[PDB]
């Protein structure tokens, strides 16, 4: 990001419109091949090849303005895109449908950990004697075993929810919240029965754990008690998007589920914090042993919570009910060693290790929240349709520029030069519509309005005398009235604004094919405007339309 | 911005500002100028692995005036620009006694400032590519 | 300057080029002082020397 020294390419050849002695080789090659019956001499006297150099020149700059960035050719006046392009965070996310979406949406509502998503099963009996239906099995009083039947329902919800208070019941500001959101979105067909906080089983961890000489106790008790924790129950943490891309993300899956507010949620992460099935010590010893100073776990065992814990099995591996939660039972205790003699440790020193190690994790969480969008190259902006006249080109003698011409070389001259100043403008009316072109691309590309014409012209004021050249001075005074006059039938509007709209359309995988002929059962030849009008409806509208289907 | 080769740096006596914790700098003519002021304001063998550097205006103290002396100042003067300041060629060099009895002697230095880079102006997006000696 | 862990270092430098070893000073003293061992325990490793 240091300034590097600048310098200019030695070899201006490139045999294109941006050369200007190829163009004047090309351009005498012509003059020859349709007119040297008549025109011979192409000395540098002559004003034939003098127009043709001044042409040549002008063509120069209209193919160096073409290849301007389109940053600048496509920028407003006030900056950004708003009518030319839909942006990531606007045009990528997608509304949440699937299992791993849900829980990414609830899991954003502050105090809430973690979510799992369950399905209900409501089961509906029924009488097949009398085609009668119940909730109830009173259904089936004095029916045979061949006239019953069951069925469950398809499409309803249960949500557990873990939240960061540890208290009994789920507030109800939160229950709100979940509704909320749930109702807001949601797919066709289905529904949500019930919100409540997730149930959970205590499990109790003891060992006697010997540690090297030089350590602190304290600590190594705070890192073991941590890991211990997460192991039982895991959960996902919000990413910066810089930190997204340093994983390996692209944009693509970046923005693959619905937009979040509060950062970034690693679809791993999530699907790996699924509420644990089974414990066991292969997995707590390797925990502890892990643990920087510790040197031998002397003993050490698991046992499912509980009272009158006697003489009882190792329980190498603890089942977990369907719908639970594991946690530790806090009845739990570590006996810390060094060598053969036990040693005390102090609850307050304990609590600040632990603090410290957790409240640490709070802070990533909330400076992930500002760093949520890429950026987007910025252009300038200036009327790059701006054309001067070739015929401020001409030498004096000619008589076709500001000053004049000397009175003394008498009528007859001052009217020729009237005459040379009609005949250019041939050229330069030409050469004013494609810059003039340039100016629209905006237009003809947007997507919130596009203009009625495809072909463009202007006035051109820098001759002094346009007033009396032109028969009707009018139409200098409004490009669009020009236009009409100059370009007129030409411009065939309606092929040429349909195969805008169709491009425009396709680049979103769409097609409004249909419309040809399904409309000519409402309208005649009218028609062809309705239709242009609703193609240019559909692209202002299609965020939302591809989005929420 | 197209004056960008003349360069910016710090001011000669550096002034130290506390409205912003910053040390004033120079650049273009205003840091020719100071340049001049430091070239002539030292002696030859004042700077330590620069041995010499500076000017040796100090052997015409306590001398009389004449036309041998003034062709002697006008060397010295010519040279100490020709080996340290790349950006000016001098353009006249007036020598004047203002006092009779003062021991005064009056030396105006007139200069054109270069409008194409020098191959020994050490000034950093340039030397690196053109700075041949 | 962290004066008791760098001095702590250069004590058991110069202790080690005699083959010898301290390192269960740091507990056996929990047992007879509080705070006040890190102090203890320098001088005498200064003694022994």
């Amino acid at each position: 990001t240091l300034n590097k020294h600048i310098s200019i390419p030695k070899d201006m050849s490139s045999k294109d419109d941006l050369d200007f002695h190829f163009l004047r080789e090309e351009g005498i090659r012509y003059i020859k091949e349709l007119g040297s019956n008549f025109w011979t001499d192409y000395n540098t006297h002559d004003p034939g090849i003098t127009m043709l150099e001044v042409l040549c020149y002008a063509i120069s700059d209209l193919g160096n303005r073409i290849n301007i960035p389109i940053e600048d050719l496509i920028a407003n006046e006030e900056g950004g895109v708003k009518g030319q392009f839909y942006k990531v965070q606007e045009i990528l996310p997608s509304a949440p449908t699937s299992e791993l979406d849900l829980r990414k949406l609830f899991i954003d509502i502050e105090g809430i950990k973690n979510c799992w998503i369950k399905r209900e099963r409501v089961t509906v009996f029924a009488d097949l004697k009398n085609q009668k239906l119940s909730y109830e099995k009173t259904i089936w009083e004095d029916l045979k075993e061949n006239q019953k039947a069951q069925f469950d329902l398809k499409g309803l919800y249960r949500i557990l929810v873990e939240t960061e208070d540890a208290d009994k019941v789920l507030s109800e500001s939160l229950e709100k919240a979940v509704f909320t959101k749930f109702h807001a979105n949601r797919n066709l067909c289905e529904d949500l029965i019930k919100v409540e906080k997730v149930a959970t089983e205590p499990i109790s961890v003891c060992a006697n754990v010997e540690v090297a000489p030089e350590a602190d106790e304290e600590l190594i008790h705070a890192q073991i008690l941590i890991a211990i924790e997460d192991y039982l129950a895991p959960s996902p943490r919000h990413y910066s998007l810089k930190q997204m891309v340093d994983k390996g993300y692209t944009m693509d899956e970046i923005f693959e589920g619905p937009f979040l507010e509060n950062g970034f949620i690693d679809t791993v992460e999530l699907k790996a914090s699924e509420l644990r099935k089974e414990v066991r010590l292969s997995d707590i010893i390797n925990i502890i042993m892990s643990i920087d100073g510790v040197k031998i776990v002397k003993e050490i065992t698991l046992g499912n919570c509980d009272e009158n814990d006697g003489i009882e099995n190792n329980q190498w591996v603890i089942c977990i009910p369907e719908n639970k939660k594991p946690k530790l039972c806090k009845k739990t205790t570590i006996n810390y060693f060094k060598g053969i003699l036990p040693i005390n440790l102090n609850p307050v020193r304990v609590d600040n290790h632990k603090s410290k190690i957790l409240a640490s994790r709070l802070e990533n969480d909330l400076k992930a929240k500002d760093d949520l969008e890429p950026a987007i190259p910025q252009g300038t902006f200036a009327d790059w349709g701006e054309y001067s006249s070739i015929q401020h080109e001409f030498p004096e003698t000619y008589g076709i520029s500001d000053i004049g011409l000397p009175p003394k070389l008498g009528v007859k001259r001052a009217v020729l030069a009237r005459q040379l100043k009609g005949y250019l403008l041939f050229f330069d009316q030409i050469l004013a519509s494609y810059f003039e072109h340039l100016s629209k691309i905006k237009s003809l590309l947007s997507l919130d309005q596009g203009p009625s014409f495809t072909y463009f012209t202007q006035a051109i004021k820098d001759i002094k005398d346009v007033e009396e050249l032109f028969k009707d001075p009018t139409l200098l005074e409004n490009d669009e009235e020009l236009t009409k006059s100059l370009i007129g039938k030409l411009d065939d509007t309606i092929e040429r604004r349909n195969q805008l709209m169709d491009h425009l359309i396709a680049r979103f995988a769409e097609n409004f094919s249909s419309y040809a002929f399904l409309m000519k059962f409402l309208y005649g030849e009218s028609t062809d405007e309705i239709v242009l009008q609703d193609k240019q409806s559909f692209l202002r509208e299609y965020k939302e339309i591809s989005r929420e289907r | 911005k197209s004056k960008d080769f003349l360069g910016t740096g710090w001011g000669f006596p550096p002034e130290f500002e506390t409205s912003i914790g910053q040390v004033k700098t120079t650049s273009g003519v205003e840091d020719i100028q100071k340049s001049l002021e430091i070239l002539f304001s030292t002696k030859i063998g004042e700077r330590i692995m620069q041995p010499t550097y500076g000017c040796n205006l100090d052997e015409l103290l306590f001398s009389p005036i004449n036309r041998t002396l003034k062709t002697y100042v006008i060397e010295l003067i010519k040279n100490a620009i020709l080996y340290h300041e790349p950006r000016i060629d001098p353009e006249k060099i007036d020598i004047t006694q203002g006092n009779e009895i003062e021991g005064e002697l009056l030396i105006h230095l007139q200069y054109i400032v270069r409008a194409t880079n020098s191959r020994k102006n050490m000034v950093y997006p340039f030397y690196l590519e053109e700075g041949t000696n």
